[PDB]
Order: structure tokens, then sequence, then C-alpha cells
RNA sequence: AAACUCAAAGGAAUUGACGGGGCCCCGCACAAGCGGCGGAGCAUGCGGAUUAAUUCGAUGCAACGCGUAGAACCUUACCUGGGUUUGACAUGGAUCGGGAGUGCUCAGAGAUGGGUGUGCCUCUUGGUCGGUUCACAGGUGGUGCAUGGCUGUCGUCAGCUCGUGUCGUGAGAUGUUGGGUUAAGUCCCGCAACGAGCGCAACCCUUGUUCACUGUUGCCAGCACGUUAUGGUGGGGACUCAGUGGAGACCGCCGGGGUCAACUCGGAGGAAGGUGGGGAUGACGUCAAGUCAUCAUGCCCCUUAUGUCCAGGGCUUCACGCAUGCUACAAUGGCUGGUACAGAGAGUGGCGAGCCUGUGAGGGUGAGCGAAUCUCGGAAAGCCGGUCUCAGUUCGGAUUGGGGUCUGCAACUCGACCUCAUGAAGUCGGAGUCGCUAGUAAUCGCAGAUCAGCAACGCUGCGGUGAAUACGUUCCCGGGGC
């Protein structure tokens, strides 16, 4: 807004994982308003991925959203008679915004039948390194390299 | 529709009129504006002239009428199309 | 989680009875008046070494948010009924 | 409202399910409150202008 | 055209209600009464000057205060239109009436009384500007701390409709606690009718 | 040059508005997000078409789930037809009166008309009615561009002006510019201005903390029984709550910034901190904005009709177009059994428990409660168990056939509901477009107004669950100062 940065409500942490992360996947998950329904979907998740992968599911989590963290992405520019598409860097909030909503949008994606393990198919491919997720992160990433030449329009 | 427990609703004045014309005659056309009554029996083989806002149409009254109501056979909106 | 945390932010721990009457509310909100009511007991209790993390916690703090009022003309507290141009 | 449909309105209807309400002040047919007689615009005015009692305007 | 009733405004907060009872099976019929009594006094005592009619009940027996400039009117000769004006109460309600009529000790202040004299004087053809500057310079004489008039319509009886208006002092009609008496009449002139509204800042309660 | 033609052409300046002019600002205005609308079916309003009539009003934002907080009759203002004429209804003079007014019957679609029964209270001159008249009534007939009233709207926008002084021939200017600040023409500093007024703010309502007072129909910590059981009981002022009266927040304190000064940042205390949240409140005025149909009213028009009564019809039409919604397209789901947690409200032609009966809507009996007591009452989402397994489906519930219930004089046109069967489009919707900054959006149920019943999915409220995001002002829309 005009007037300033309006205050972040603080994020709390899941009572068992002990992780805020998943406190924010929840959240993001989090459909129609539905607190427990959602925190289910996420717990079982978690639990299938402990299940197929002896490590731990917090841990798993971490790894599938540094895998679809983004370092930076183009936004449109209204210079001159012609839209550019500006490379910007991305903040460790924004990145973690981000890498939160595509895991959550390519699992809801997913052909699968279940959103709960479907949620845990796309987080195991995203912390090997596959999936939907990590392909956008790639091509948003390929992109604004090909748009690199406008990083001096940052302000 | 009407509750069974209370009957058909005949509108008591039709009723008396298709009595007459059984007691002398079944051959004449009672005009009513009675589209609220029920098709009875009784009056079957009747001509009845039901008005339809404007004008009293004549329905002659055959067997299978007999579970309708007199105002079912004299339409009161005309249309004949859109354009021509 | 959230009305058992009073305790264990506080000295006590799950070595302390409590007994409770809930009314209102849904689940959560009965949940939240619960905390409340455990952290105001444990202050009153021992107001000079709970008191200090109790409220820094923010803990000793009962939070206004109550659901806004509907308002004519619009089809809830603040949705607008679908703004149409022309 | 017509003098004629008011007269009409307070004489008892040929079959009860014909009557209807009618604002006793202002003869409206629509918006006619059970709870005082009158209507929308007579309620109004009659509350702004206090005749009726503990009817007072709500801000809660 | 977008500002509310001052008595309707303050009511309850500093002003009072006009009726005082109290029903709950009867209330419709007590409020039409209450109508036909107060549009009875209306349309049959508006040479008196009627600042307000206020209706009591305690029990099938009703009480009207009348707050008049000039109770002469109403009184006649030795109470003789007191009781023809009583009696044609029970004629028109059925219950016993108890009627007491009041003066107004600032006729000049009372926002109502000014509005029936500006409407009067427009009626019997008087120029809007100076009636409307003698009742204003008769409101701050008396000592009200604000007056405002306002007359609209085909002034002077002119084609195009007018909102000619007078104000001085202050009239904060925003603010609650401020005691703001405020009257309407309307002059019934050979075109249409005028109306007068008016604004008398008394002064502040708690 | 002239004919001809116009009654102005023009100069400087003032105040506005506008600018694809600048600087400075603000608003869900973008952006960042979440969920939609536009596609489908249905509901609803409207345009158009149609019709004997489809009554009238509303028309960019600011008309279109709007007047309508309830159109089968009524409402009803429209149409066909049948009645009526001082009239369906008022007020006043006369004049003949004693019944008026009604019960039962007859004719009639009804209006109405004809029977039959019953028939004033005072008093010798009233209440009440009758005609004949006489005056007169009646009109939702016209004009919202003759009006009052009321309302929308720019716009919760931060403004709009005045007295006196001063400047200028004058309109006019100054104040009200400038610097800083604020949500704010909110304040501060300077200043040919010094002041004041309407707006802003505050006073009001509600919500968040707490104290005193009171203790039933509310509550049950300690005490005594209760059919086992129910604060059921005596009793209790503790807790909760109810509702009256107080306290509490003021940048008041601490520190920094701020020439200082207003303000601003941080901290402590505190339920709450910089306006704590929300409502009421809408300045001068604008749009000849809406309403002659709520009411009122100037003028004009109708007067065996444009009054008025009645039955039936219509306002519900349907090649279509738009708009606002609802249910969906499924697995964060459907079905099924069990099991938790609300608030705000309503009720005597009413809310109705319990029991019996029916597959059910319901019916029959029927306590209790004019209600902190009794009833509406079940909250739903959720949790837990089972099941369906991605299928145009055990998704969706349109349509259509059968059998019903209830309200009502009466559900054909044109009601809701139950049940049996039927099982349509719909695979997340083109260009375009909408709402929202927190207990908000999203969703979940509940209650009320009107109301016999109900086309209510509307409207106004109520609580339950409960987010994501806001780097920022470059761009789009609206606005503010100079
Ligand atoms: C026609 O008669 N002559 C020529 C002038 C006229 C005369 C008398 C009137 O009484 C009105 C009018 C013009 C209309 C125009 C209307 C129109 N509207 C109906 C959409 C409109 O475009 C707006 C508007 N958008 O603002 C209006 O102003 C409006 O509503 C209005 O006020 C009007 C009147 O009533
Ligand atoms: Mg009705
Ligand atoms: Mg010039
Ligand atoms: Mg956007
Ligand atoms: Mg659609
Ligand atoms: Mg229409
Ligand atoms: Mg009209
Ligand atoms: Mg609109
Ligand atoms: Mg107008
Ligand atoms: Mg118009
Ligand atoms: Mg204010
Ligand atoms: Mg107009
Ligand atoms: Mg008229
Ligand atoms: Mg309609
Ligand atoms: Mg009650
Ligand atoms: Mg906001
Ligand atoms: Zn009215």
């Amino acid at each position: 807004p005009r007037k300033g940065p309006a205050p972040k409500r603080p994020v709390m942490v899941d009572p068992v994982y002990g992780s805020p992360l998943v406190s924010q996947l929840v959240s993001k998950i989090l459909l129609d308003g539905k607190k427990t329904v959602a925190q289910n979907i996420v717990y079982t998740a978690l639990e299938g991925c402990r299940a197929k992968n002896n490590t731990d599911p917090v841990q798993t989590l971490k790894r599938a959203l540094d895998n679809i963290k983004p370092s930076l992405e183009v936004k449109s520019r209204r210079v001159g008679g012609a839209t550019y598409q500006v490379p910007v860097e991305v903040k460790p909030a924004r990145q973690t915004t981000l890498a939160m909503r595509w895991l959550v949008n390519f699992s809801r994606e997913r052909r699968e039948k279940t959103m709960a393990e479907r949620l845990m198919n796309e987080i195991l491919d995203a912390s090997n390194g596959l999936g939907a997720s990590v392909k956008r992160r790639e091509d948003t990433h390929k992109m604004a390299e090909a748009n690199r030449a406008f990083a001096h329009y940052r302000w | 529709p009407r509750s069974l427990k209370k009957g058909p609703f005949v509108d008591e004045h039709l009723a008396k009129k298709v009595t007459a014309q059984n007691e002398a005659g079944t051959h004449n056309v009672i005009k009513t504006w009675s589209r609220r009554s029920m098709v009875t029996p009784d009056m079957i083989g009747h001509t009845i002239g039901v008005h339809d806002g404007r004008k009293h149409v004549p329905v002659f009254v055959t067997e299978s009428m007999v579970g309708h109501k007199l105002g079912e056979f004299a339409p009161t909106r005309t249309f004949k199309g859109h354009v021509k | 989680q959230i009305v058992t945390e009073p305790f264990a932010t506080a000295g006590v721990e799950g070595a302390y009875d409590v007994i409770a009457r809930i009314g209102g509310g849904g689940v959560t909100g009965q949940a939240g008046a619960l905390r409340l009511g455990i952290a105001r007991a444990l202050n009153n209790v021992d107001p000079e070494a709970s008191r200090p993390a109790l409220k820094k916690a923010g803990m000793l703090t009962r939070d206004a948010r109550v659901k806004e009022r509907k308002k004519a003309g619009l089809k809830k507290a603040r949705k607008a009924p679908q703004y149409s141009k022309r | 409202a017509k003098t004629a449909l008011k007269v009409k309105a307070a004489r008892k209807p040929k079959f009860g399910v014909r009557a209807y309400t009618r604002c006793q002040r202002c003869g409206r047919p629509h918006s006619v409150y059970r709870k005082f007689g009158l209507c929308r615009i007579c309620l109004r005015e009659m509350a702004h202008a206090g005749q009726l009692p503990g009817v007072t305007k709500s801000s809660w | 055209g977008q500002k509310i009733n001052p008595h309707g405004f303050r009511l309850g907060v500093t002003t009072d209600h006009k009726t005082r009872w109290y029903a709950e099976k009867q209330y419709a019929e007590l409020v039409g009464e209450d109508v036909k009594i107060r549009e009875w006094l209306h349309k049959n005592l508006e040479r008196a000057g009627l600042s307000s009619i206020e209706i009591e009940r305690r029990s099938e027996r009703v009480t009207i205060f009348l707050y008049a400039a000039r109770p002469g009117i109403v009184i006649g000769r030795n109470g003789a239109e007191a009781e023809r004006v009583r009696g044609e109460l029970e004629k028109l309600t059925g219950k016993q009436i108890q009627l007491n009529i009041l003066e107004v000790k600032s006729p000049e202040t009372d926002a109502q009384l000014v509005a029936q004299g500006i409407a009067e004087q427009l009626a019997a053809r008087v120029a809007f500007r100076r009636a409307m500057r003698k009742a204003q310079q008769s409101a701050m004489n008396a000592g009200a701390l604000g007056i405002r008039i306002k007359c609209s319509g085909r002034l002077g009886g002119a084609e195009m409709s007018r909102s000619e208006g007078y104000r001085e002092g202050r009239v904060p009609l925003h603010t609650l606690r401020a005691d703001i008496d405020y009257g309407f009449f309307e002059a019934r002139t050979t075109f249409g009718r005028i109306g007068v509204k008016v604004w008398i800042y008394k002064g502040d309660v708690t």
C-alpha cells in the first residue's frame, strides 16, 4: 500500500514435527478454511514420506523446498511502447512462499487419486530433483537467464 | 393437489347445474367461470363453456377428463409464435 | 498444544492438575479461552516467577478479534456484491 | 393509497384468507409491520419524530 | 437530501420520546389512536400554534400535554373550547382523556413555532428574506447560540425552485451532546407549498 | 474597393473546470495474493418480442434478488365481461322517518336483487339511518423540468465559507500561500492578516479488561439430600452470566529523532498503544439525479366515467439478450452409522414438547410457555468407523411420469413439501470482468422481517471453521493540496 509495509503475522510451528515449514504447508493447502482436513492431508503425506524413505519427513520436505526455491524471477515492465521481462532477485521469504505454492499446486495437478499422497509423491520427487515443481523452477530460472540483459532496470 | 380427505372441489353451482341438466336431459351448454372446479363423472358427456379470461370456450367433457380441473382445457394465454 | 503450552512455558509441567468448565464458541475458541484461563491462573498463583515469561509469550492477553458484524448492502462483513458497470 | 381500497381493506373480507394489512397511517400495502402497524416510511418518520416509545436508532 | 433528523439522531441520547406508555398486545392500535389524536389536533388547532403533543397512558386513560404558544385559542372562553376539544377527543378515541395545555416560555426560541411563524408569513406573502431575517434576529435577541433557517420551494411565487437559507452563530448538527431543537412547517401558498426548516442551538447538555 | 453579412470582433486580467503539464499525496486503484463471475442447469430482475392485459416506476458508475420486508383470490393499480351513479368512503344543511344493522332462505360467477325472522335509546324535542336532492365526494389520471418531504450520488472525500482588516479601478485576493506533520483545513512554524462557522475529531451505540451492586426464570466453589438419575432440593455471592453505575488509554511514563514544535521511532506497564475493532453520524454543493405510486401539493384533465363494486384473466407469456444469485462439474469428495462445540433471535388464530400412527411430508391426541423458566432445538462444517475407487460415476439433480400431504372459499393457469421412478447439461468455463488487507476472504449452518401458505437460492442479522499476500507507486481507475 501507499502508507508502508504492512505488518506480517507471525508463523506458528507444527505441534507434531516442531517446524514452521509444516505449518506453512498446511496453511497453504488449507482449502475452504478446513484446517483439520488440510493438516490430516499433510500429516498423511509426511508419514508416507517417512514410510518410503527412512529419512525424516521434515528433512525431506526441506530438501524439496530447497530444490523448488527460485533464485530470481522476471516481472513485467512498462518501459517504452513494449513490455519487458526484468529479472529480479527473490528474497528468502518470497522464494519459500513460491516453492510452497508451486509444490501445492502441482500436487493438486498430479494424476494420482488422493491429495494426501499426490502431495507425498510430489514431495519425494522434488526432493530427489524431479517433478513438475522442479521443472517450473528450472523454466523460470531459464527465462530469467534469457532476459538477464535487463538486470540494470532494477530500482 | 387437493387433500384426498377433503374430497374433490366442485364449485357447488356447477354441480347443481350439471345435476339439473342430468335430470332434465343431458343436452345444453353450461356456461361457467369455474375454472376452479374438478371434473366429475356425473358431468361426463356434457359441454361446459369454461371462461378463459375473455370468452367461454366450450369443452366437451369425455371419460378421461375426470381427473382434471375445468380450467386445464381453457388456455388463457395466446402465443402463436414470435415473429411470423 | 495451545492449551498445554502454558505449563510448558511456565516452570511447572504436566504434574499439576486442572479442572475446566467451558461454554460457548467452537472448539478452537474454547481452546483459546481455556489457554488464557490457565495462563491467568498461573499468573495469579505466581505473579513473580511465571509472570515475566508468561506475559512475554503473549499469553496474559485476550485477543479482541471477534466476528465482525454484517453490513447493509454487503453480502458479508466486508464482502461486496459483484459490481457490474453497464 | 386509494380511499376505496383503504375502506375495503378495513371492512371484514368475504373469505378470511382475503384480508391484508395496509399502513394504518398511510394506506401503503407494502412493508407493513405487525408490531405497530404503519409502514416503511411511516415507521422511519415517526421513529425519528419520537412518537413511537422504545423505538430508537440502532448502531450496535 | 442526505441529512438526518436532529431529533431522531439525538433521540435517547439527549432528547426524549413524545409518547410514554408500555403495551405489548395493542401496541399497534394505541399507535393508531395516537396518530388520530395528533392529526386531529394539528388539523383543528393551527391557530394556537402547536410546539408538541405529548401522550401518556396508564390504564385505558390517555393524558395529552399540548405545548402551545398561545393557549388562548385552545381554552376559548372559560375553558369552553378546552371542554369541546376534550369531548371531541373522547368521541374520536373512546377513552378517558385528561388534557392539559402548557405554555412555551420562549416561542421565539422554540424552532417549531419559529417555522410556524415563517410559514404563516410566507403564506401571507411576505418577502422571504425579510421573514427569515426577522426570525433570526428575534432568536438571537432571545439568546439562542445559533440559528439556521432554510426555505425551499417556489419562493416568491417563481417558477424555478430555490433553497434560500440564513444562519449565524453556531449550529453543530454533528455533535450529539449539542442541544439542537428542530422544527419544520409548510407554507401553503397559491403556488404549491414552501418547506421551512429551522435549527436552533439551545446550548450544550450532558 | 463595393455589394452583401454579423452585433459583435477584440485587449489584459480574475475565478473555475480540464489537460495524452509538473511536483506532492491518498483509496483493494494497481501490484502481491485468495476466491469468483463470463461456459452448464435452475432461481430472480430487466430489455425485447408476444398478448385482450402481459399495471406502473427504476436505465452508465449511482436501473436491473431495485419500490416488492411475500402477486393463486385479495394485494391490483391491468384486460374481458357483468353491476352501480351524492356514488365504495367523508363533511354539512334541509326533508320524510323509525329502526339501523343483521340471522335463515331464494336467484346469481359474484356484485347485487327478492324473501323471512328480529327489531332504536331519550323524549314531544337527541343518538341512528333512509331517500330526494343540495352542497359535494372520488382518481395509483397528467406534469419529479411547478413543488414540499424523503433518498441516491460524487464522498468518510478534506473540504466549503464568513465578519473585520488589508491589496487591487474592478471582478477578485489575502486569511485558506509557504516549511513540517497528520487518517483529517489534524496540529506546529513562519506569515497582512486577525477571527469565527459548517465539515475532521470528541460527546452516542457495540466489542475487548476490571470493580462495586443485585441473585431469578441465571450460576454451583464449600454444606445437607435427592428414585438411580435432573442446582431437582435447602442454601450460597465464590466462579459464569444477566444489567445498572464506576474505573481504564491520555503519546500519560522512559529513551531517541524532531532548531525546538507539532509529530515520529523504540520500550515499560497493561486486557488493550499511538484512532484498539465496528456502527451511528454524510460539510457548501453537484447531477432540472429518483420518487405526483408512501404521503402532501400548484396547475391541467375524468365525472351514468380516467369514479366505484364483482367474477374470471394478467402481472408467472418465450425464437431470444443482459444482470444478480444458487447448485454443480466430484475423492480436501459422495453415501452411511456414531459422536462433539454456538451465537443471535421468535412465540397465544402463536411456539409446541411427549406418546401413538405413517416410508415420509404429515395426521391424531396433546402438556408447557406471553416466556433467562416452555417451545422452536437439530446447530452444520468437524472428529471417528464403514463404504464407494476416478467411472459422465454411488459426481451432478435438471427435466419428466405416478402416488400423496398441508395451507386456503380455491393450488388449471400459478404454491410449497413428501415419496416412487426418470437421471439432462456440466470434465472448471472465450474475450473480458468482480470481491476482499484479519477473525477479513473462503466456506458452514442458524434466526428474523413480510407471511394462511410460499416460488426465500432474496434481504437484514448471528455465530462456527478460518487463510494467502501487500517488494512497492512505474502503469490502470477515482480523488486531494499547490
Ligand atoms: C426528455 O425531455 N427533455 C428532452 C429533457 C427533460 C425534460 C424534463 C425532464 O423531467 C427530464 C428531461 C431529460 C431526461 C434525461 C434523463 C435520462 N435518463 C432517463 C436515462 C438521462 O440520460 C439522465 C442521466 N443519465 O443523468 C437524466 O438526467 C434524466 O434522467 C432526466 O433527469 C430527464 C428528465 O426527467
Ligand atoms: Mg395475504
Ligand atoms: Mg486571455
Ligand atoms: Mg490484481
Ligand atoms: Mg452463467
Ligand atoms: Mg415492467
Ligand atoms: Mg406515473
Ligand atoms: Mg447497480
Ligand atoms: Mg429532480
Ligand atoms: Mg422518471
Ligand atoms: Mg464524526
Ligand atoms: Mg429527470
Ligand atoms: Mg394526483
Ligand atoms: Mg413480475
Ligand atoms: Mg414476546
Ligand atoms: Mg482497507
Ligand atoms: Zn405509510
